[PDB]
């Protein structure tokens, strides 16, 4: 969730 | 952007700043994008896949600062949010990580080119710079992996393209990287894109023209040894872009 690829993701 | 330098929108006038409005009314930054025609911004599907409703988003052009207005900026609603139907997510490594936002102001207008608002050229099909070429990346993403805040001022840096041969090595990313992706990194791993840079431009000079070679997509951490940034390879998606920009 701190990586590029997971921006604006519900699980984060 | 880890390392690199502060900049303003005049140095990347196709850069689009994409925000989401919450229940609430509170607006948060989502991702970067690139203006490829007056009415079209290109970005990454992963930025939107969990909240695919067009009405949730605000796009700015001509903006140099994250949470303050830039003189001359333009604000847009998203008339259409187009995600790639073959998008797929591993635990890291997104396939077909490419999206189109059709932009329209409250007055029903698209982007008006100015000193701070310009389009970026798409590459020719299957025409990319040779590995080792220096390219630029731009965004509002974290300056350190451990940061809580995004920088208030736009940043850019330079990274070098890495061959699929080198990136597919087990001690790099192995099978996670495909020929529809481009790896890019600093030789000392000291500068990179990071969280919040997703969707933004990887720009290379190709036959003397500034070209949207890549879209920030994914990576393990930021500015880590043997862990490059991974970018959607725009030159492998021209038919998808061509068809969907007619919508």
């Amino acid at each position: 969730c701190s990586f590029r690829g997971l921006e604006n993701h519900a699980m984060c | 952007i880890i390392g690199g330098e502060f900049t303003t929108i005049e140095n990347q006038p196709w850069f689009a700043a994409i925000y989401r409005r919450h229940r609430g009314g509170s607006v948060t930054y989502v991702c970067g994008g690139s203006l490829i025609s007056p009415c079209w911004v290109i970005s990454a599907t992963h930025c939107f896949i969990d909240y695919p409703k067009k009405e949730d988003y605000i796009v700015y052009l001509g903006r140099s600062r994250l949470n303050s207005n830039t003189q001359g900026e333009m604000k847009f609603e998203v008339e259409n949010l187009i995600l790639h139907k073959d998008y797929s997510a591993d635990t890291l490594a997104h396939h077909n990580d490419i999206a189109l936002l059709k932009i329209r102001s409250k007055e029903g207008r698209c982007a008006q080119p100015s000193r701070t608002i310009q389009t970026i050229a798409l590459p020719s099909m299957y025409n990319d710079p040779q590995f080792g070429t220096s390219c630029e990346i731009t965004g509002f993403g974290k300056e350190q992996s451990t940061d809580y805040l995004y920088p208030e001022q736009l940043k850019m840096t330079v990274v070098k393209l890495i061959s699929h041969r080198e990136c597919q090595q087990p001690h790099y990313y192995g099978s996670e990287v495909t020929t529809k992706m481009l790896c890019a990194a600093d030789p000392q791993w000291k500068t990179d894109s990071c969280q919040g840079d997703s969707g933004g431009p990887l720009v290379c000079s190709l036959q003397g023209r500034m070209t949207l070679t890549g879209i920030v997509s994914w990576g393990r951490g930021c500015a880590l040894k043997d862990k490059p940034g991974v970018y959607t390879r725009v030159s492998h998606f021209l038919p998808w872009i061509r068809s969907h920009t007619k919508e």
